[PDB]
């Protein structure tokens, strides 16, 4: 293309890295907190699953 | 002579960005000096005198008229390139036609997102 | 070379389409829910 549509397309590439690592991070944050609920819930969850398997 | 003697006329320059070219060579090689991308300087003066005869004559000039057609040619879509600016900033009306459209199944390609004409209500049957 | 803010929908690429069509369609379906807000506020407030 020319020069001024390269310059807007590379200008939205660059938005759109900048946005998707900003979500990366949101979402490593989100999942830490995720997992530190999760292994309580985990025990909580087998348990409620031991009586079927084992009767 | 039709739009001066009464009657109705239409003409089709098929295309104008070659008139540009033949333009171009001649005034090149009469050694007039070149202008950007080689145009002569007179490249816009070429087409406006000669679109601007596209005229509605009153009833009192007979009430004739000529209705004008130029067909530009893009290079990929650069609607931004000279002559094809030149040429939209002079005309009245345009139909944008687009690969991607006549792709797409749409045809014509006309993109009547971006086709324009000044006239619009006027000109145009009731029922339409 | 930068980037600057509102740069998406200034390439008007896919992106750029895409968020439109993205907000047009929320904002047409809030727009139809304040409509029947109105209509009922409209109707409670004859009296």
């Amino acid at each position: 293309a020319t020069l001024k549509d390269i310059t807007r397309r590379l200008k939205s590439i660059k938005n759109i890295q900048k946005i998707t690592k900003s979500m990366k991070m949101v979402a490593a944050a989100k999942y830490a907190r995720a997992e530190r609920e999760l292994k309580p819930a985990r025990v909580y969850g087998v348990g409620s699953l031991a009586l079927y398997e084992k009767a | 002579y039709f739009r001066d003697n009464g009657k109705h006329a239409l003409i089709i320059y098929d295309d104008l960005s070659k008139q540009a070219v033949a333009y171009r060579q001649m005034s090149l090689l009469l050694r007039r000096p070149p202008g950007r991308e080689a145009y002569p300087g007179d490249v816009f003066y070429l087409h406006s005198r000669l679109l601007e005869r596209a005229a509605k004559m009153n009833d009192a000039f007979g009430g004739g008229s000529l209705t004008a057609l130029p067909v530009i040619e893009t290079q990929a879509g650069d609607v931004s390139a000279y002559i094809p600016t030149n040429v939209i900033s002079i005309t009245d009306g345009q139909i944008f036609l687009e690969t991607e459209l006549f792709y797409k199944g749409i045809r014509p390609a006309i993109n009547v997102g971006l086709s324009v004409s000044r006239v619009g209500s006027a000109a145009q049957t009731r029922a339409m | 070379v930068r980037s600057s803010a509102g740069a998406v929908r200034d390439a008007g690429g896919a992106f750029g389409k895409r968020e439109q069509a993205e907000e047009e369609r929320y904002f047409r379906a809030r727009a139809k829910e304040q409509l029947a807000a109105l209509k009922k506020h409209h109707e409670n407030e004859i009296s």
